[PDB]
């Protein structure tokens, strides 16, 4: 047989925003994150929790690792910016969508850096907060992220969602637009 | 097999100096600065072909690299140098970081086998053509194949017996992020009566190939 797999442990501090993030993937997908304000570990799908553990703390640890050599290194490069890398989004269902039957809007935000954005998911102009969610800061094979945000809905031909994203790097928010075709 | 899996040790970096003139692609924006790492378990068949691979990343610059084939790090641009220099001097901690290939890589690997390797999500496959009435030139024919795992999948298209290599319109291998794909493979064809398109599809987690026919 020929196994071929990659697991990457994934974690970064960042400033002025004082936000940190540890997680595990393999072959593209999140196997868990550690909740850094909370220290616990969240995995990607419930049914992981009951074949293996991590220590929170270890993730936290090195967190403590990151923030201290962030200064290193704003210190070794004078405190020098670079640009903030606008990302690419994409709006798709998860399934065939049949009217009346249940379905999941997926928001693909793609190629960015800084790890930081503002999503808002709109369903005829106006934002949604339930039903959504959301993952973290998901690595790619070079330098930049990629994130999934999700939204539950009825399809509907009366209806039209919207995924919004806001990010520094992007001169005023995008907005990707989603409606039924039959 | 509920083990604890393994976390990588984040070494410790030193102050001494500064480096001349940084870039910073600009054009007006908020100021920010990351430190991000990766460390990568490359695994070609299982543990028995495995090499770590780590890479640090200072804002949109990857600037040091640990191959575990080489054994100690290695400086990607000037950034890195001084980290190259002061953890390579010690040895305990090369000692440590070769060790991670075993302590980490090899060690998570036994323990995802039980579970993620051998993950399988059988697809559902669904054709129907596109564009309302006419098309006024070819149709289109899709061929949905949607809530599967692993990405590893063979979908073919075929024309009354015979396999159509061209005229495919796909979105390729799509990443839903729960862990399972979808794909369309389109196929821009004229409908005609007693003709057939028949879509076939084969992925692990099947034993026989599913064939849909319209
Ligand atoms: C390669 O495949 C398996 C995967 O676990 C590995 O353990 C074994 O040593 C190799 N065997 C063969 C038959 O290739
Ligand atoms: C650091 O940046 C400041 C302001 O841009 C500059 O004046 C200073 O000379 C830089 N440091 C070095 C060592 O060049
Ligand atoms: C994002 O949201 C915050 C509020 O949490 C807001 O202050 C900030 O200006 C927004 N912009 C970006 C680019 O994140």
């Amino acid at each position: 047989i020929k196994e071929e797999h990659t697991i990457i442990q994934a974690e970064f501090y960042l400033l002025p925003d004082k936000r940190g993030e540890f997680m595990f993937d393999f072959d593209g997908d999140e196997i868990f994150h550690v909740d850094i304000e909370k220290s616990e570990t969240i995995w990607r799908l419930e049914e992981f929790a009951k074949f293996a553990s991590f220590e929170a703390q270890g993730a936290l640890a090195n967190i403590a690792v990151d923030k201290a050599n962030l200064d290193v290194m704003k210190e070794r490069s004078n405190n020098t910016p670079d640009a903030n890398v606008a990302p690419e989004v994409t709006v798709l269902s998860r399934s065939p969508v049949n009217l009346g039957e249940p379905n999941i809007l997926i928001c693909f935000i793609d190629k960015f850096s800084p790890p930081v954005v503002n999503v808002t998911w709109l369903r005829n102009g106006r934002p949604v907060t339930e039903g959504v969610s959301e993952t973290v800061f998901l690595p790619r094979d070079d330098h930049l992220f990629r994130k999934f945000h999700y939204l539950t809905f009825l399809p509907s031909t009366d209806d039209f969602y919207d995924c919004e994203v806001d990010h520094w790097g992007l001169e005023e928010p995008l907005r990707k637009t989603w409606e039924f075709e039959e | 097999g509920k083990k604890v899996i393994t976390a990588f040790n984040e070494g410790l970096k030193g102050g001494g100096g500064s480096l001349v003139g940084g870039g910073s692609g600009g054009g007006g924006s908020r100021p920010w600065f990351l430190e991000y790492c990766k460390s990568e378990c490359h695994f070609y068949n299982g543990t028995q072909r495995v090499r770590l691979l780590v890479r640090y990343f200072y804002n949109l610059e990857e600037n040091l690299r640990f191959d575990s084939d080489v054994g100690e790090f290695r400086a990607v641009t000037e950034l890195g140098r001084p980290d190259a220099e002061n953890w390579n001097s010690q040895p305990e901690f090369l000692e440590q970081k070769r060790a991670e290939v075993d302590t980490v890589c090899r060690h998570n690997y036994e323990i995802f086998d039980n579970f993620l390797v051998p993950r399988r999500v059988e697809p559902t496959v669904t054709v129907y053509p596109t564009k309302t009435q006419p098309l006024e030139h070819h149709n289109l024919l899709v061929c949905s194949v949607s809530d599967f795992y692993p990405g590893n999948i063979e979908v073919r298209w075929f024309r009354n017996g015979k396999e159509e290599k061209t005229g495919i319109v796909s979105t390729g291998l799509v990443r839903n992020g729960d862990w399972t794909f979808q794909t369309l493979v389109m196929l821009e064809t004229v409908p005609q009566s007693g003709e057939v398109y028949t879509c076939q599809v084969e992925h692990p987690s099947l034993t026989d190939p599913v064939t849909v026919e319209w």
